[PDB]
């Protein structure tokens, strides 16, 4: 379950409140457990948008293409001088 | 209704059906073993969802307000279809 | 029972060229041929035929008759050259079946347990894919009258193996093919979307005619239950129809964002390379 | 002369205009016919292709 | 030129804001511009207070919109990349 408050999930986890926020917000920390905690109204809620992979595949490509162009500067400019 | 829109409330059907809200479950759940809907019950506002429909009759002026709703269906795909290859039809020969 | 039917060009053209036959000394009526099916599965499949003299009196319109004798020793003649080759029915050309075409199925339903009669057109016009299927059912009604046959239409599609589409293939010289992704997709937009229209137009105003002329009835056997069927869905939004709205919104995103990676790649290669050789060959030779 | 050979300069060049948008969707059908060729070549052939010892 | 333009440079669209303070955008004590521009704004004349409900403001979407000029916008520029070819 995604949302839930953070008193009974320590009931269920047999825990104080103190070291279940900072344990959960420490596997949060290890980004292994995707959500986040609320303290304000003792809640905590899980959600997540994995794929990157787009993001990726345009970086790899266009950040290597600076080196490209400066690959063309080579000839480019060689036939100005 | 026109709707959908398909999302009802609680005091729309204990209203109608003038019956107990916790009978409106049996009530909605047993028409999803009839067969007639497929929709889900949202329990917080205590709403509910109703998904397809079931059929049956209808009437008189609803085969002319079917043309209505046909030819607006042709004036669209014809309209914005004939702009499409209006484009095209140039570069095609 | 039979779903879908495989017709080849090859008994198509063999009803055709019989209307060419029948069609040199004319006049009325129409190609009425015998059917040889092959049945691998449920779906059936067409390779050969073959057409038979038929003709039919209007006077007495229900009047119909074949040559057995030929239907005899060419199935002996065909099922001799060809152990695969079978009847499964028969077929004509249409356009519209009168009445009477269904005593000729209940006739040879001791050929063949289930026969399926192929409607045709000889000459194309409208509204698409040529011809009809119908297999011979007994539906009875919901109304519980005495049982009739009400043939019922079975969606048909053209295909071919190996041979069958060597002589056609070559025989188009027509128009460019395909192309993939170009012309295709957007002619197919235009005649599917406007065939589309003038199809359910058309449908719609036999619609409103048979309920203007013809009653009875036609209404409402299906009539009632049809048309609330196309007031199942209207069907706009509100809700989640606008939610779905920004998500096709989201979805063209990842396709564009890599168009624009094509395009810089595309660009780049080409670009560069094309100016390197253009250059180059103008400085060493000029 | 002078205005009449001017009236006679543009017939070339106006057939000639007609000349490039000709061969250009000359060579534009041509080419989707040298493509329909590509599928020719890339079908060639086999599926299935028995392979051999190369020396 | 400055008092009308400091009401079309104001909103939209700007957040929540106390009316005495509003008495100290238009100054003076109580004039009859700060009744010409709470009509005019419209935004929200609110009591002892101001809102820029609702909501901030329209809520562009932009939903499908934009997907029809987004079919167009490769209408013509695969008819340019059949100029090429």
């Amino acid at each position: 379950f995604s949302r839930v408050q953070i008193e009974h999930i320590s009931s269920l986890i047999k825990l104080s409140k103190a070291d279940v926020e900072r344990k959960l917000s420490q596997m949060i920390l290890d980004k292994k457990f995707h959500g986040i905690l609320d303290q304000g109204e003792g809640v905590l809620i899980i959600f997540d948008e994995p794929p990157v992979d787009k993001t990726y595949e345009a970086a790899l490509e266009t950040i290597q293409n600076m080196s490209k162009v400066v690959d063309s500067l080579y000839n480019k400019a060689k036939k100005l001088t | 209704r026109p709707a959908n829109h398909r999302q009802l409330t609680f005091e729309e059907i204990a209203k109608s059906a003038k019956i107990t809200v916790n009978e409106v479950e049996l009530l909605v759940m047993k028409a999803l073993s009839v067969g007639l809907v497929k929709g889900s019950i949202d329990e917080v506002d205590k709403r509910v969802h109703m998904t397809w429909v079931q059929p049956r009759v209808l009437d008189l002026q609803q085969i002319k307000g079917m043309k209505d709703r046909l030819e607006f269906w042709c004036t669209d795909v014809k309209s914005m279809e004939m702009l499409v290859e209006h484009q095209a039809h140039d570069i095609l020969t | 029972a039979v779903q879908k039917v495989v017709v080849h060009p090859l008994v198509l053209l063999s009803v055709v060229d019989h209307f060419n036959r029948i069609g040199k000394v004319g006049n009325q009526k129409r190609v009425v041929g015998v059917l040889l099916g092959s049945w691998q599965k449920k779906v059936l499949d067409v390779s050969n035929s073959f057409a038979v003299p038929f003709d039919e009196d209007d006077k007495d319109d229900s009047v119909w008759f074949l040559d057995h004798d030929y239907l005899e020793n060419m199935y002996g003649m065909f099922k001799k050259v060809n152990a695969r080759e079978r009847i499964v029915g028969w077929y004509h050309t249409g356009p519209k079946l009168h009445k009477n075409d269904i005593a000729i199925n209940e006739l040879m339903k001791r050929y063949c347990p289930n026969s399926v009669l192929v409607i045709i057109d000889v000459k194309p016009k409208d509204l698409g894919l040529p011809t009809e299927a119908y297999i011979s059912v007994e539906e009875v009604h919901d109304d519980g009258t005495p049982t009739s046959k009400t043939f019922e239409h079975v969606t048909s599609e053209i295909g071919a193996e190996e041979a069958e589409e060597v002589g056609v293939e070559h025989l188009l010289r027509d128009i460019k093919d395909t192309t993939v992704g170009t012309l295709s997709q957007r002619i197919t937009n235009q005649v599917h979307g406007l065939k589309g229209l003038n199809s359910k137009l058309l449908d719609i105003r036999s619609y409103l005619e048979k309920v203007a002329t013809g009653k009875l009835p036609i209404n409402h056997q299906i009539i009632y239950q049809l048309q609330d069927v196309f007031n199942l869905l209207p069907d706009v939004s509100l809700q989640e129809f606008v939610k779905a709205f920004y998500l096709k919104t989201n979805d063209q995103m990842v396709v564009v964002y890599l168009a624009s990676l094509i395009r810089s790649v595309v660009a780049l290669h080409n670009l560069i390379n094309n100016k390197i050789a253009n250059r180059d060959a103008e400085k060493k030779e000029g | 002369d002078l205005y009449s050979r001017y009236k006679k300069l543009q017939q070339e060049l106006e057939f000639l205009e007609v000349q490039e948008e000709y061969i250009k969707d000359e060579q534009k059908n041509l080419k989707k016919e040298f493509l329909h060729a590509q599928e020719e070549v890339k079908r060639i052939q086999s599926i299935p292709l028995v392979i051999g010892q190369f020396l | 030129t400055i008092r009308d333009e400091i009401a079309g440079c104001i909103e939209k669209a700007y957040e929540k804001i106390l009316f005495t303070e509003a008495t100290r955008i238009l100054f003076f004590n109580t004039p009859k511009k700060m009744t010409d521009y709470a009509k005019k704004r419209g935004w929200v004349l609110g009591p002892n207070n101001y809102y820029s409900f609702a909501s901030q403001q329209q809520k562009p979407e932009d939903t499908t919109i934009p997907s029809t000029e987004l079919a167009k916008q490769v209408i013509e520029y695969a008819r340019q990349l059949e100029m090429i070819v």
